[PDB]
């Protein structure tokens, strides 16, 4: 199992959408990497300057909207990829 | 450009002109008795040959007609030195005699297509008489004879090629050289010899000769160049450990490990030595690990796998003793097990089989003679650049005549091997009479190198040419002495190679030319 | 002497990659009894993409080719080191031809083989490329100039609809370099 | 011994995975250096704004997911390879 720490979130990136809104199938550069994935894992929460540590707003299994970038770190857990990033980096939960 | 055009016999007698200059240019030089030829060269001093194909490759005539005749006839001495080395001037000597001859019948009206098959079957029976006439030569006293007949009777020549075959063995690789001295020098070397030095002049174990000398030293092969020391470290701790010597054979040492190495081998810790990989790119891998099977050991490399960091002592080769100095380095008695040793012997040999160009097989076969046997250089001795270049050029014939000898074997020479084939083809005969009248001009110009022998004595060369049909076997014609006797027994021997392929080369080229009608070529 | 030299099925004008894949070190030719056969239209210079097939292929055992625009560098290393490591016997040769021609040949080979050549235009990448999509063989032969491929395990209705399809080529086509290559 | 200061941990790093999940072995580049590490040494703690130190969320001797790049230095220590980096640039914890 892997959880993470201070301010950061554990997400299984959702595979991308192979076909398209009329159902045109969607390859390549057009299937690009989702941005969207469920929360696998949910650390303990940020640490701010008082030295209190304040919970995260996501939830583990929840899906949520990431940003790629540098905050984004790869990694594979039981031959599966899993996606690292701060909360901030985080963007949204997709609900309904 | 435009053209002219000659047919027949007007064709005929222009080419046949062409290659009698060739021809008469290049026999004055056949047996003992033979003269030299100077050849003009617009670069540098004349060179005087007495080979037929230096000749033969000279002549060029003016007459564009006899220019076809001059390059067809160059053609057969030409592939006679490609094939076997030596006897392009009785290659010569026979191609002229068919052509001579095979014209004689074409002018008579025999059909030259059926001339040139009769030529042809009179010529593949000629091969296997030759062939069962042949007697094999592997003692060393036949050998001395065959390099002595072969560089106009030199005594000295034929007997230091026999030395050096016997030094090198019968998987050993000699080659002719200039010498600095005036008399012949034989060079022979054992083991990997390869030509590199050492990447830095401090590893010299010996100032009072500059040579490195590494006792029972382990050997490490890194097929990568290497800048720095991190890779080796774990293997030169090791080897520290050990205490005995390292000698690293690499693409390239240089920089921070090359200084590191040198520090340590004059602190004292490893007596180590570093020089450049053989060769280059596609060869310098196979016969690196023609190194490491010599010397036990396996080649460190990215495509085989491991990482020098990797590397232990196991992995490294081991030899007995090791020499460097500044151009070559020679490894003597690599810890490499035997059966390795014949598996990459029979490994390069098959490459050797497989190889179709000249220089990839000679590379391969001084692969050979560098992992098992030896390999010799004759450094030619003379006074003066042209007798340099003379004298090299018959060692070189000489040694071709050998290896042709030990290839297939010796006939008797002075063309009476040629002589006893074609007594012995009398009764051959063809599908017609035009057939019938080529296997007769063949056999006829099968005396032609006695004929042009004696003619070079200055004798008569029918009343020799009758001598030597009337007496059986070996007899023969001292060419030298001028007298007659088994040939054997007077050391006058002939490979069969070149005997067999002077003959062959003569009778294509020479039918294929009889048969012609038509020239065309370029108007003056 | 006159020599004739005949061969039979696919034997093209490419050697192995490496001098390390052969099997029979006694005649330099790497011998593959029953292998699979992989049709890559894009060079290979890492070991991701066909590292599931890889997998796939050491499940099953049986060895493995792969006939590639390029196989070099970390890749092709990585093939040697699981050469003599013996999990895979895979051994990988440059795609005869050239462009437009190497990848009909390319489609011959999957024809006669019953596989499916991996592209980035068809669409399927190396990375779910499965033992299905690999071609069948009965024997393989490697050396340094030719690669000769025997009983290639493919449906004989589609060899005789590529036999007709190249025919059709040949038909249409004018020069005398093109249709000598199609023949 | 060796142990850290501030808000950093001494890591050294696991094993290369020589072997794909399939019996692939991997040697190279595809023998990537491994981005996990037991943890050897754990330091005090991070300083705060108020001169306080918060004790770090990582123990000691437990396996790590660390981010390489400017935050990792290495050393050695026994002869043995070692990274540094501060608790930030260490992601996560691997249990079980
Ligand atoms: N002492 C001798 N007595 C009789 N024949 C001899 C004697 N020495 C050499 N010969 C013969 O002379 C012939 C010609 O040899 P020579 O070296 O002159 O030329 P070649 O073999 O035709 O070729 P090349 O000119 O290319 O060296 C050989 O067939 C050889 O047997
Ligand atoms: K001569
Ligand atoms: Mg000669």
């Amino acid at each position: 199992n892997i959880r993470p720490l201070h301010d950061r979130v554990i997400v299984k990136r959702k595979e991308v959408e192979t076909k398209s809104a009329g159902g045109i199938v969607l390859t390549g550069s057009a299937a690009a990497k989702s941005t969207r994935g469920e929360v696998l894992a949910v650390g303990n929460g940020r640490i701010l300057e008082n030295g209190e540590v304040k919970p995260l707003d996501v939830k583990v299994g929840d899906i949520v909207i990431f940003n790629d970038g540098y905050g984004v770190k790869s990694e594979k857990i039981d031959n599966e990829e899993v996606l690292i990033m701060s909360e901030s980096d985080i963007l949204a939960i997709v609900e309904a | 450009a435009a053209k002219d055009v000659k047919f027949g016999n007007d064709a005929r007698v222009k080419m046949l002109r062409g290659v009698n200059v060739l021809a008469d240019a290049v026999k004055v030089t056949l047996g003992p008795k033979g003269r030299n030829v100077v050849l003009d060269k617009s670069f540098g001093a004349p060179t005087i040959t007495k080979d037929g194909v230096s000749v033969a490759r000279e002549i060029e005539l003016e007459d564009k007609f006899e220019n076809m005749g001059a390059q067809m006839v160059k053609e057969v001495a030409s592939k006679a030195n490609d094939a076997a080395g030596d006897g392009t001037t009785t290659a010569t000597v026979l191609a002229q005699a068919i052509i001579t001859e095979g014209l004689k019948a074409v002018a008579a009206g025999m059909n030259p297509m059926d001339l040139k098959r009769g030529i042809d079957k009179a010529v593949t029976a000629a091969v296997e008489e030759l062939k069962a006439l042949s007697v094999p030569c592997s003692d060393s006293k036949a050998i001395a004879q065959v390099g002595t007949i072969s560089a106009n009777s030199d005594e000295t020549v034929g007997k230091l090629i026999a030395e050096a075959m016997d030094k090198v063995g019968k998987e050993g690789v000699i080659t002719v050289e200039d010498g600095t001295g005036l008399q012949d020098e034989l060079d022979v070397v054992e083991g990997m010899q390869f030509d590199r030095g050492y990447l830095s002049p401090y590893f010299i174990n010996k100032p009072e000769t500059g040579a490195v000398e590494l006792e029972s030293p382990f050997i490490l092969l890194a097929d990568k160049k290497i800048s720095n020391i991190r890779e080796m470290l774990p293997v030169l701790e090791a080897v520290a450990k050990a205490g005995k010597p390292l000698l690293i054979i690499a693409e390239d040492v240089e920089g921070e490990a090359l200084a590191t190495l040198v520090v340590n081998t004059m602190r004292g810790i490893v007596k180590v030595a570093a020089v450049k990989a053989p060769g280059f790119g596609d060869r310098r891998k196979a016969m690196l690990q023609d190194i490491a099977t010599l010397t036990g050991g396996t080649v460190i490399s990215e495509e085989i796998g491991m990482e020098l960091e990797k590397a232990t002592l196991e992995d490294l080769g081991q030899a007995k003793r090791v020499v460097i100095n500044k151009d070559t380095t020679t490894i003597i008695d690599g810890v490499g097990e035997e059966a390795a040793i014949q598996g990459r012997v029979a490994q390069i040999r098959q490459q050797i089989e497989e190889a179709t160009s000249d220089y990839d097989r000679e590379k391969l076969q001084e692969r050979v003679a560098k992992l098992a046997g030896g390999v010799a250089v004759i450094k030619v001795g003379a006074a003066t650049e042209v007798e340099m270049k003379e004298k090299k050029a018959r060692v070189e014939d000489a040694l071709h005549a050998t290896r042709a000898a030990v290839e297939e074997g010796v006939v008797a020479g002075g063309g009476v091997a040629l002589i006893r084939v074609a007594s012995k083809l009398a009764d051959l005969r063809g599908q017609n009479e035009d057939q019938n009248v080529g296997i007769k001009v063949a056999l006829r110009a099968m005396e032609a190198p006695l004929r042009q022998i004696v003619l070079n004595c200055g004798e008569e060369p029918s009343v020799v040419a009758n001598t030597v049909k009337g007496g059986d076997g070996n007899y023969g014609y001292n060419a030298a002495t001028e007298e007659y006797g088994n040939m054997i027994d007077m050391g006058i021997l002939d490979p069969t190679k070149v005997t067999r392929s002077a003959l062959q080369y003569a009778a294509s080229v020479a039918g294929l030319m009889i048969t012609t009608e038509c020239m065309v070529t370029d108007l003056p």
